[PDB]
């Protein structure tokens, strides 16, 4: 199948309490594999998946140097943005960045992306062409004009089409048993009365990977979102995910309702009925 | 702009009295990232609790999984206590085994 | 592997 590598970072200023807190994590699809935390004692990039541990000490030296270098950029940018927005020195602010690349089944580059946020709102994003930017407001337009003039997108594009893809290809093989798997949802329905006249049907999906799933309720084969409810997909803690969807129904009409489950690991979508 | 946490409290495997399991508190949808999350057993904070590394979703809100190994019983009650700037007092969410 | 370069805003 197709796959992604993504790096996420969060820098939080702490005025009058030292350097910003910087935390970075790397993922291949929905599997985390590295972390760095500027408050931790090691001051190293650290493994967070079994299949990255085999990388040799040169790898960890490289990842540590490069994640620390990004943390220095972000610390200076916290000051710059405080200035762009004419904000006080007293307040804590956050810069978040996510970038990544996607490959197909044969490892060919599909697409790259990079997005930046300030205080949890869009700040600047690389466009899908990997050649130009979209700024969210007048401050980010300063950054846009600067990065355009410096041809910065060219360096990012070279990473996203090049290094990014090569390393993702490698991780997919070294971590094949974990990363090239699809675990289909184990599904079941529960049924309980709410009262004399209504019952709850709950449709469960357990133990699935990757996290992407769709749970749909239908009524006489026609889509139904009136009187339904679904929880956010959640991690089980062991590398699989859980989700459920429920519907409140008139007692005696359970037969009309169907739960439909779509997941990459199912040859065919499932239909569950009570 | 601050976003209040969503909270789910649940077990890794279906709960079986006297069978070891993992108690999860999944906190998501929140901003800023500074947060305190504790797992409680009959109202008392469980000492040994671990959590995932800070990450965030497409809408920039943060999420964390807090978890501990536990062996459920019929009488023991579990909860998750979330302390965040958006909450005027900490929010305590009970573990419902059916949920 | 993380991107080895970054540019200030």
């Amino acid at each position: 199948g197709s796959h992604s590598m993504r790096y996420f970072s969060t820098s939080v200023s702490r005025p009058g309490s030292g350097e910003p807190r910087f935390i970075a994590v790397g993922y291949v699809d929905d599997t985390q594999f590295v972390r760095f935390d500027s408050d931790a004692a090691s001051q190293r990039m650290e493994p967070r998946a079994p299949w990255i541990e085999q990388e040799r000490p040169e790898y960890w030296d490289q990842e540590t140097r490069n994640v620390k270098a990004q943390s220095q950029t972000d610390r200076v940018d916290l000051g710059t943005l405080r200035g762009y927005y004419n904000q006080s020195e007293a307040g804590s602010h956050t810069i978040q960045i996510m970038y990544g690349c996607d490959v197909g089944s044969d490892g060919r580059f599909l697409r790259g992306y990079e997005q930046h946020a300030y205080d949890g709102k869009d700040y600047i994003a690389l466009n899908e062409d990997l050649r130009s930017w979209t700024a969210a407001d007048m401050a980010a337009q300063i950054t846009q004009r600067k990065w355009e003039a410096a041809r910065w997108a060219e360096q990012l594009r070279a990473y996203l089409e090049g290094t990014c893809v090569e390393w993702l290809r490698r991780y997919l093989e070294n971590g094949k048993e974990t990363l090239q798997r699809t675990d289909p949802p184990k599904t079941h329905m529960t049924h309980h009365p709410i009262s004399d006249h209504e019952a709850t049907l709950r449709c469960w999906a357990l133990g699935f990977y990757p996290a992407e799933i769709t749970l749909t309720w239908q009524r006489d084969g026609e889509d139904q979102t009136q009187d339904t409810e679904l929880v956010e997909t959640r991690p089980a803690g062991d590398g699989t995910f859980q989700k459920w969807a429920a519907v409140v129904v008139p007692s005696g009409e359970e037969q009309r309702y169907t739960c439909h489950v779509q997941h990459e690991g199912l040859p065919k979508p499932l239909t569950l009925r009570w | 702009i601050q976003r209040t946490p969503k909270i789910q409290v649940y077990s890794r495997h279906p709960a079986e009295n006297g069978k070891s399991n993992f108690l999860n508190c999944y906190v998501s949808g929140f901003h800023p990232s500074d947060i305190e999350v504790d797992l409680l057993k009959n109202g008392e904070r469980i000492e040994k609790v671990e959590h995932s590394d800070l990450s965030f979703s497409k809408d920039w809100s943060f999420y964390l999984l807090y978890y501990t190994e536990f062996t459920p019983t019929e009488k023991d009650e579990y909860a998750c206590r979330v302390n965040h700037v958006t909450l005027s007092q900490p929010k305590i969410v009970k573990w419902d085994r059916d949920m | 592997a993380i991107f080895q370069s970054s540019m200030t805003k």
